[PDB]
């Protein structure tokens, strides 16, 4: 269940960073624009039953059953690892974009401030 | 048949253990990316919205 | 400490203060026409004394002032920060007066929505509804609000949200003893589901639960179902789950509700039942 | 463990959310400034 | 290197520099303060870093500037952190003032935490910390931060239980797994909360524990079920025989299966001294 | 193929017609359309013009008012670079970290540091460089705070130092890291290994003191017991106190048989084993 949580949350934040990512891609143009048009303005066993018994059977039986729900956790755990990979890198890209953004503003409100006296 | 399913049972463990830390450590790693922009977002908001108060009051008195 | 007395008596003589600035505006545009000026540095003044009382742990003072700095900053045409102070308010006021807080949010959805801007009027909606649930019994209103921010949500095609507050109503639903809604929420969920790797795992539970909620309607119906997600979905037969609804449909084919209940006691021993599930299983055994 | 993975997750998932918000309140204000700016050009031309 | 000489001396100039052009009398001379600052932490100058960051706040603050004031107020706390934590925790707690006069709540809070960590890593002081911790708390309550409230709530009951009276700890961790046994995912652990309460109590007195076990086993029912509940009910019949020897081969037990905290060994010895 | 020869024409030309608007104010619209150009080399993946254009373009920049543009154009050269004369790329991205580090920006400065320590790591037999770079981008991101990047360099750095028989350091950051791990709540599951490791490098040095340095080890994380790492290196020493091939061999066949140890794990062994 816990793994389960885990995949579905990944996800919605995957999703969630893909739209701030388009997000910050349309501030970055509306923001360009905007700049350019005011600057034109200008397994057979698990324990040897020593004594058999059902006793020995069942832990078996219970060992089987562990080992199964094991071996699916693996493959599920991997296919939600792939994800972090994919997203920390849009992270990542879209760190410079913002930044880059910021820093342009702040020119363009000097720039606008200096040209007045 | 005792020694090849335990061993295989202690295998995938390993690897569920190694692959665990690698993306635990890597979603840490986000996490601090994720709180960094955040406050990087906030600061840019406002430095913006500033900078075009300024441009609204200044155009307003000129005009 | 002296937090409550200070922050008390400082935001008293700032509201004081402000109240007076208020009164005096009016006088100073008549003689002079000095603008807006005053009424910004006021609303100004009203904020800070809206902060201070959030501080102050006052929060009906806190959401008292920015209602007032709201309507004041309304009157000035600047709808954006109105509906800024009105959310402000609307969450500040949640705890303290409910009803106040549900007609400040649903004046910011209002005033958010005439923009166009459906993601923060789905978030308002949202946020109405979990109080509605959360404080009030009025199952409807909730169900409503839900399912107005799915629509919103939907119209975005931001997916993977509309589907749980979907499941939610559904369940609630369910609750309120309406199947039809929940059978068909759930199976549309679940053939959404079917196709994501990712959630194919957790689609299992959504048909069991969805098998579940036709049991009650008839025992037939229930085993066509049962084959028909079987059929549709054969990953689905190697679950418990499969096992599970077989044997109680064996226990009550022969009226055995002792095998029944000890098949219900070994699964719950196995995992701790949910409310929900228990209410269902316990109703189902009546007959 | 898993269950303190858990925990990160829920953790990532609701700042995720906090900064998608002030994102959506960032860009509305610019495509209000651009529509104003846009405005003020077109009618002082 | 001429790494550390030649940027020493070209801070030196910086700084007198902006001492003349201010002697003048200007945000030049802000900007060449900060860019003085910044080679000193270059230069490996963690010292004399803080003070110039904090020049350059105060004049450029001077001229009504209150974002980059607090901005360079925290990196200049940051910068004093290792070298002189003292003067660090003054700088955040100015920057602390300046963010809630202007709202930040979460940024406050933030640098609260960031305060309270300092105090109890260097210095010994838990009052400290214990406050700044709850007014964190308070501050993301008000934001509505069930996580970090939690987490808070969790460390300051285990600094009270640790040192303080057991009210504040018994008081704390009820609460919390009272709102942990709602969440479907946090329920199982509610176990453990409830069990160091009982200690607690056990801590007080043994009656007082044993009414609180027996309450909390009608309240949570997989208490009861819990390896812990039996731990808990074999360790108060020892206690109550005033048989040590049953005390220590349970403790065994429990260590086999599972290891200690190192702040269960705490408790355990605490309730062990008191058998008499 | 004809695609690579009309890729090569077309951004051959873009450039000629650039240099003849420059050669005829017209700064940025000659910057803007070497830039132009240069984007077309790299689209026709001319990976020495491409860089050699792209360093031309950002060098006029320069020549003209502005700072960002010039550190993206020198990163853009750089990677165009990176497939060529390798000290180029070096020249020019040291460059950028320059300008970046004047600008205060330390953690592109770092990561760019990180780069330019891969490459030279990777690419030519010299490990020093790319310590010394290491080293310094993982003090730069310790006085930013960064403790993961730290940590990983650190790392990288203790594990090259055992690899070139400078077995102290190894063991030192090892220790310093581990403990570091250990502080905090999390981290905790690896500290074993970087206990294990600094143990086996100490081993290195002689077997007497290898006892010592275990039970420290011990004493100081008694559930690093639990490890069977812990058990390995115990049974490795008390074979290595009898002169015999035969027991440590089957002790690490038999710990190999869940997992595949790394190449330095196993070089290091062979290497203590042999003598």
């Amino acid at each position: 269940d816990a793994g389960i949580r885990t995949l579905v949350m990944l996800d919605e934040q995957g999703e969630q960073l893909e739209r701030i990512e388009e997000g910050m891609d349309q501030i970055n143009k509306d923001m360009k624009e905007a700049e350019k048009n005011l600057t034109d303005l200008g397994s057979g066993g698990f324990i040897r039953r020593v004594t058999n018994d059902a006793r020995e059977n069942e832990m078996d039986e219970n060992l089987e059953q562990v080992s199964g729900i094991i071996g699916n956790l693996r493959h599920m755990a991997l296919d939600m690892g792939n994800e972090i990979d994919t997203q920390n890198r849009q992270i990542d890209r879209i760190m410079e974009k913002a930044d880059s953004n910021k820093t342009r503003i702040d020119e363009a409100n000097q720039r606008a401030t200096k040209m007045l006296g | 048949t005792r020694h090849s399913e335990i061993i295989k049972l202690e295998n995938s463990i390993r690897e569920l253990h190694d692959m665990f830390m690698d993306m635990a450590m890597l979603v840490e790693s986000q996490g601090e990316m994720i709180d960094r922009i955040e406050y990087n977002v906030e600061h840019a908001v406002d430095y913006v919205e500033r900078a075009v108060s300024d441009t609204k009051k200044a155009v307003k008195y000129q005009s | 400490g002296m937090d409550t007395s200070g922050k008390q008596a400082e935001a008293m003589a700032l509201l004081a203060e402000a109240e007076r600035k208020v009164k005096n505006s009016q006088s100073f545009f008549s003689g002079l026409f000095g603008g807006s000026s005053k009424i910004e540095e006021a609303c100004e003044i009203y904020a800070r004394a809206a902060n201070m009382f959030k501080m102050a742990k006052n929060w009906s003072a806190a959401g008292n002032a920015f209602c007032q700095a709201a309507q004041l900053h309304l009157q000035l045409q600047s709808k954006h920060d109105a509906a800024t102070c009105f959310v402000d308010a609307g969450n500040a006021f949640k705890k303290a007066d409910p009803q106040e807080a549900i007609n400040c949010l649903m004046r910011a959805i209002e005033i958010y929505t005439d923009m166009g801007r459906f993601t923060i009027a789905a978030k308002h909606h949202i946020s109405i509804a979990e109080i509605y649930e959360t404080e009030l019994v009025d199952v409807e209103k909730a169900i409503a609000h839900y399912e107005q921010s799915a629509d919103y949500y939907k119209g975005e095609e931001s997916n993977s949200s509309a589907n749980k507050c979907l499941l939610k109503v559904a369940g609630y639903a369910a609750q309120l003893e309406q199947y039809q809604k929940a059978i068909d929420i759930y199976e549309q969920v679940g053939t959404s589901a079917m196709d994501s790797p990712l959630l194919k795992y957790s689609a299992k539970d959504y048909f069991f639960k969805a098998a579940l909620c036709h049991f009650c309607i008839d025992m037939l119906n229930a085993k066509l179902a049962v084959q028909k997600y079987e059929e549709l979905f054969p990953a689905f037969s190697d679950s418990r789950e499969c096992k599970l609804m077989k044997k109680l449909l064996e226990a009550h084919e022969e009226q055995n509700v002792d095998s029944y209940t000890e098949s219900v006691k070994e699964y719950d021993s196995i995992s701790r039942l949910d409310q929900w599930l228990t209410t269902m299983l316990l109703r189902i055994k009546k007959t």
